[PDB]
């Protein structure tokens, strides 16, 4: 059925410093936009499992 | 602008190949095992 706990960030701004850790969960931000905390157009989560 | 579609298409390509698997794995069990359940 899926082992749907383990997951990943897929969107980040800038690539991490070595031993760099980030476990953060601000939603991301596509093209120029608000987008003040709520997916849709350009916009989403920031894990995936 | 592209730099947008390139974002638009990953977070598509996550979700759509466990939508797919799951959709194809029902259809993998009714076709070897039919039952109407
Ligand atoms: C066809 O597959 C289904 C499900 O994969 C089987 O139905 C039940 O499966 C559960 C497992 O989750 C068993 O605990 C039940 O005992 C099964 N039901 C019955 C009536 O045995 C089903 O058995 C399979 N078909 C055949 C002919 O074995």
């Amino acid at each position: 059925g899926g082992n749907y706990n383990y997951l990943y960030r897929l969107f980040r701004k800038s690539n991490l410093k070595p031993f760099e850790r980030d476990i953060s969960t601000e939603i991301y931000q596509a093209g120029s936009t608000p987008c003040n905390g709520v997916e849709g157009f350009n916009c989403y989560f920031p894990l995936q499992s | 602008i592209e730099e947008q579609a390139k974002t638009f298409l990953d977070k598509f390509n996550h979700e759509a190949e466990d939508l797919f698997y799951q959709s194809s794995l029902a259809s993998w069990n009714y076709n070897t095992n039919i039952t109407e359940e």
